[PDB]
């Protein structure tokens, strides 16, 4: 990986360094690097795989050093380094294209395809150079047991879950008690309804809790808690929990009553807030605790009145709702994120070249399967392909 | 000569030495790394006693 | 456009190297690149601006090298530097909002400002050395006949548009079928409505489909689909279609039924996704067809079953939706999109120097009128005041 | 702080470049400079403080130079520099903590924490080097008194409040016009509402007029303006100003009419756009007004006519709405964002060893009451830590 990695980078570097007129100077350490990587090349073949519709190609690396005495370079410099980049940038795709497409249960982390392993011999460990990019250092501090960590704005971090859960219910779905949420990408949109508007609840409050586990832990997370759910505020028509029939939604919203976010690690809290809205700070939780409660307004204009009643019909259900959403946060684990093309890089090259499912990997790269089953062995795998895309995004 | 290399034509007042050169030059292992070491050997300055 | 780049490049290079006390091997190929900028930009004239209210300004360079030795940075270096530096980063501002404020339909790639156009001679090309940011690059691998990538989070991809179609309609428009769409920047809204709720269609389903073109094929496209549309969600008095009279929207949300969303590529199918809500990839596209059906509920609650009459009149109008917002994709032209500057960039420099409506571009910078007629002349423009907007943003 | 950035630029160079097999070359200057560093560290003593619950921690420098014996950087010489660089990191992530957890009203962009005090010597100035990171460039501009720029992804610009204005109202609260506002982070969802849709409204137009006044001025801001705002466009009941009663909101959604958005500056008319929707680009600004009206729909079908009486009772109340979202934007000031991580580090670092309230910063590094009260004062700590926080993040 971080000799892929420093082909790629010296590749980059020629593409962008090497031009018409610039001083040699500029480019001089960087024409060592590109030398030596041909000389640690030249003379080996290579075979990038057949796996799916991708096709076998032989890579033969005969070529000859960039020059070394001109002051500034000329055309006929950029025209030599240009063929002999082009040809390796090829290369380090199809390669990078071979083990993205490779996946092993026992040493998922360890390469696959057959010219990365060529690659990890010790004959190429000379090409190795500054891998300063953030997937190659946590790549390099994941290899020492290192702790790592990988920015994300938008983390996808929840499975798509859009379910509900009823504690009061009858077969006429009529007086209903329960809760609503959509666990989207970043969003937790939740809400809990009672149809009695909590008449009869002690207090005249009830309570609603919803829980959500992270598959991984997440740090330094900014998150934005909203006190109402736009998803859940609207008359809609819901299908059973075994799907038999369908019942009546018709909310109307209060404001959420003693809104308290947990943010929590193993079960112990790290961080909890009561009644604030707008932006917080989960510093380390894997486990977010959503508490809120519908009060029954205590005093009621006519209308709200009229919109309440004290028995059965119920026409307008009380409902109080909270959005959560984390912008930014940092996680030990590669995580797909609205920012970032990793995720589908891999999925692209899967799909073009006909990839069969493997043993490791949900079918189709699907991002809630994966994160919903996030093993070690799926994150090990994830990790090197993760690593693999953004090597080859230098480059292609 | 040993290695079949253009004899080094090295300007008076270069800043680099001629071993500098040849050890940018010189694709053999074992020379290149004695180049080196030539072109990085120095006293260190230390205070005893 | 190489070598205003490089000139940007040098001056952000030395204000963030050339600082009291480093190290001069730390600025040893930094300070060559400089005097050898210096070198080819003496004895040379140029003027700028002299368009709407963009001063004119003349350029002198006649500066001399810096030759000092030291082993570490003082601050007579520095200050010198920093004069040298402050013309010349003047100057490099004043070519690029030259060039910014300037379009022109035939070779609109092609520089516009006198200052570009003279630095694009052959003399000027031993200023160019390395050209590593996403737009240079792009601009050297478009000039290469290399296929370039722009990637974009959230690519403003879909000119604003908030329309509707009626399938089934009347004068009186209570008895109403069709679709209701916004298509915004990255995101689109779609929302199928039946007043009848699919009484009297055939198979108690009523199929509805909406396909946006986008005007540019998009790749390793992040997906994000959400079974409900919450913009067409709640009651609604809407215009008719010719203005004469309104109607209304009285939405009741139900499930949408056999979403299918296939992503396109001159007509052909290269991504489809049945059922699946939550992350997905589309690797290459340049059509989106959302199918989605209204499928009445077999089984109803009395409290269902009364929202849905057997005929006229309608009062709650069953709706299904679905979102599609583009989180990160590639696109081989250039775009706004949510994260970056470029557009605001060109668009703030012609307001604040009152630059008159040109033959290009619409007036304003209008994004929503431009991308609609994102014509190849408009691309060409675009990516040129891109590009040197960009460049620009690296010194101011 | 030039110094400390300068030392973990270094340390972070010395990580991602000096890896095994690398050719000398690759690192020579920065061999150089990491033995300057060496050089300068020796012999000094440093304390990072106790505050809070952070540990008192001493710092003794007495390291040897780093090799430049090798051509290829061997295992040998890689573990011998990790184990010197691991020191430094731990000591430059202390300075770091113990600079974050800090703060003054007195001069606040000044050190605090001791050991940045004794950094700020002259002695150390040999230490520092290429200051790139936008922040530290930031840092340094603001030194000089130079236009500053921070690039923001959805700025954090608007404290959080969700209010109402009601222009016209009763007890019963069943004749209300008035507005209702989300303003939060980026984002601002503005409803205008009349419970008698304008029927006897002086030429049937309701005016709405809402004024957002923005802590910092904001430049080069891309924003997409949208006519419905969602939030505000469900049934709610709503708590009375006094909180004594609860009234009811039946929100009907009507086009807004005469959509008016000017960006101001010292209220001075900036940018104006009339009936533009999707993205706009705001140049320099410190002001939103958003002016809006209901317009009674001179044709109503009967379904509309009905839904809008002439008289009390009102059941569907007529509600205008936007939204206004800063997708991008430049400020002078440093600000908490949906991509940046420092708000979030410097919240972690606090809560993690408990540092009591001081008199700067909300006793939260709560953003809502920061941003709120935005005091130079606080602008200058806030600066510095942010600072500090992204120094720290390109080693922990
Ligand atoms: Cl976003
Ligand atoms: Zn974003
Ligand atoms: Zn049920
Ligand atoms: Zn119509
Ligand atoms: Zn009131």
């Amino acid at each position: 990986m971080d000799v892929l990695y420093s082909l790629s980078k010296t590749l980059k570097d020629a593409r962008d360094k090497i031009v018409e007129g610039t001083l040699y100077s500029n480019v001089s350490d960087l024409i060592q690097q590109f030398n030596q990587m041909i000389i640690t090349m030249n003379g080996n073949e290579f075979q990038t795989g057949g796996i799916g519709n991708l096709p076998i190609r032989n890579w033969n690396f005969d070529f000859g050093l960039l020059g070394t005495t001109l002051l500034n370079l000329d055309a006929n410099y950029v025209e030599t380094a240009r063929n002999t980049i082009d040809y390796f940038v090829d290369f380090v795709d199809n390669v990078c294209m071979d083990e993205m497409v490779r996946e092993s249960q026992r040493n998922g982390i360890a390469p696959q395809s057959d010219s990365l392993r060529k690659l990890s011999g010790i004959k190429f460990k000379r090409i190795n150079f500054d891998n300063s990019s953030e997937y190659i250092e946590n790549w390099n501090l994941q290899n020492r047991r290192q702790r790592t960590g990988f920015t994300f704005h938008k983390p996808n971090i929840f499975p798509y879950s859009a379910s509900f859960t009823l504690n009061r219910s009858q077969p006429a779905h009529d007086n209903l008690m329960g809760t609503m949420w959509l666990n989207a990408g970043s969003e937790i949109q939740v809400a809990g309804f009672d149809y009695s508007c909590a008449i009869n609840a002690p207090a005249n409050i009830q309570q609603f809790e919803h829980i959500v586990q992270l598959r991984r832990v997440l740090t330094t997370a900014t998150i934005t808690l909203l006190p109402d759910a736009e998803r859940f505020s609207f008359p809609r028509v819901i299908n059973s929990a075994d799907g038999a029939t369908t019942w009546y939604f018709n909310p109307v919203i209060l404001r959420p009553n003693n809104v308290e976010v947990e943010f929590l690690l193993n079960g112990q809290i790290i961080n909890t807030y009561q009644a604030r809205f707008g932006t917080i700070i989960a510093r380390n939780f894997d486990t977010i605790r959503l508490s809120f409660q519908l009060m029954r307004p205590p005093n009621m204009t006519p209308a709200v009145a009229a919109l309440f009643p004290n028995a059965q019909p119920f026409e307008h259900h009380a409902t109080v709702g909270l959005t959560l959403r984390i912008e930014s946060a940092v996680c030990e684990s590669v995580l797909a994120d609205a920012s970032k093309t990793m995720l589908a890089n891999v999925t692209s090259v899967r799909q073009e070249y006909a990839i069969p499912v493997g043993p490791v990997f949900p079918p189709g790269m699907n991002w809630t399967d994966l994160i919903t089953n996030y093993s070690p062995s799926r994150e090990d795998n994830l990790q090197r392909v993760f690593t693999v895309a953004s090597i080859r995004s230098m480059l292609v | 000569p040993a290695f079949g290399m253009q004899r080094m034509h090295y300007r008076n007042g270069d800043p680099q030495t001629p071993f500098q050169i040849a050890e940018q030059q010189i694709q053999n292992f074992q020379v290149a790394n004695w180049l080196h070491f030539v072109n990085n050997n120095q006293f260190r300055q230390v205070v005893i006693d």
